């Protein structure tokens, strides 16, 4: 998962210009970090969404052996795999989206 | 005497509404060696895409461009590259280049296609950076590069395949008529040097510079009033550029090497530590 | 290690004005998947040198 971190850094980079022009229209530093962060685990949650939902298609495709194996659901750690996922997204776009924040407006719209 | 070019009745056309369009007609155009030819006439006329065909991005498939007497249609798009290192040598108002390359490289990159030694290259790049009047510039990124010395990079660039044949996008329009007019100047050495040039404008100011200005219209011209060598040399000069496209992105590279390194490392310390207790 | 290709897919998609300058030089069709594969592959080895490296640390 690290490398989204590094996906999502690419993408504010591309943004550039549109920070600039978001810090024209007087964002908060703080608002750009929201945002971007909200968006990093956004797409955790739903991946990890997916990825239960695989999980799951696993477990059944485990069912269909069943040589006395036996299936047994453990929500607790479905949902910390959630909270999981959360902290990791936060983990990874916390430091890249402050960076963000640290940029001036001046830069990120007079730099061609 | 034949002329190197026989671009006779040759049209292009393109697909819309699922029909080609009149973006070009049949067209007869002869050019010999030495010719300083514009291509006067309405924007977006096709005579770019005429230029197309100058440049044999795409077959007409229509006419027989005789390149050197040689149809166009015949030969591979790989042979047509071939035949670009054997004459063509392009050179637009945006002066492209890597932002990766010194501008040396920049003029070094054409004759890399080529197989040979790079250090020769080099020197001959060097007298053509003189021919320039370009010395100190040479390690320079394009960046720290005034944009005329810039087009003067896509010359040379142009030089190292001889510019047998030099098709020329609004060689002035991007700045001022002074540095323009005086690279104009130096299309008319190498007019005199005898190579075969062609600027393509719809300006008629600077067209006056050349000695052969054509008018296109609606499709037609309204009028004419005068090897594995490679792949190892790829292997350690595309090294270069990859620790130079690396350099672009030293983080992004970070993140990723390390996205590797942690996976490599956690494999053969599972494999080794579990074999061991294994054993 | 996979979304190092989607890493490099980006890459190559901002290459894509020096694409177009690279085949205006006539480059091969071939050649960009060649240094581009090669510069990834790169990657890969010397990601594999620090990582067998730090292995041996762990060792």
């Amino acid at each position: 998962g690290i490398g989204v971190m590094n996906i999502m850094l690419v993408s504010v980079t591309e943004r550039t210009r549109e920070i600039g022009i978001r810090m024209a229209v007087g964002a908060r530093a703080s608002d750009v970090l929201q945002q971007f962060l909200i968006e990093a685990v956004l797409v955790c949650l739903v991946g990890g969404a997916l990825g239960i939902t695989l999980s799951l298609l696993i477990a059944f495709t485990l069912q269909l052996f069943l040589p006395g194996w036996e299936i047994g659901f453990s929500p607790l750690a479905l949902l910390l795999a959630f909270l999981c996922s959360t902290v990791t997204g936060i983990l990874f776009g916390w430091l890249p989206a402050r960076n963000a924040a640290r940029l001036d407006p001046v830069d990120a719209l007079a730099r061609e | 005497m034949t002329p190197l070019l026989e671009l006779k009745d040759i049209r292009r056309s393109y697909p819309a509404g699922d029909e080609q369009v009149e973006v070009l007609k049949g067209i007869s155009l002869d050019i010999y060696a030495g010719e300083m030819v514009a291509i006067v006439g309405a924007s977006g006329s096709g005579k770019s895409t005429l230029m197309n065909i100058l440049g044999c991005l795409d077959k007409a498939t229509s006419g027989t461009y005789r390149v050197a007497g040689q149809d166009v249609a015949t030969l591979d798009a790989d042979a047509l590259a071939q035949l670009r290192r054997e004459h063509f040598g392009f050179i637009f108002q945006r002066y492209h280049l890597l932002s990766h390359l010194t501008a040396e490289q920049n003029v070094e990159v054409p004759a890399v296609y080529a197989g040979l030694e790079r250090k020769q290259r080099l020197l001959r790049a060097q007298e053509l950076l003189q021919r320039l009047g370009l010395e100190d510039r040479t390690e320079y990124y394009p960046a720290q590069l005034s944009g005329g010395q810039q087009q003067r990079v896509s010359i040379a660039r142009a030089l190292m395949n001889g510019g047998q044949v030099i098709l020329a996008d609004e060689p002035t329009g991007a700045l001022d008529s002074h540095s323009g007019e005086e690279v104009m100047a130096i299309l008319h050495q190498l007019r005199d040097r005898g190579h075969t040039v062609i600027i393509v404008t719809h300006d008629p100011q600077v067209a006056a510079q050349a000695e052969r200005v054509i008018e296109i219209r609606d499709g037609e011209i309204v009028r004419n009033p005068p090897g594995w060598r490679q792949f190892v040399s790829g292997f350690n000069e595309a090294l270069t550029m990859a620790w130079r496209a690396l350099a672009a992105n030293k983080m992004r590279t970070l993140l990723t090497m390390l996205g590797i390194i942690i996976g490599i490392a956690s494999v053969v310390s599972i494999v080794v530590v579990g074999d061991a207790a294994k054993q």
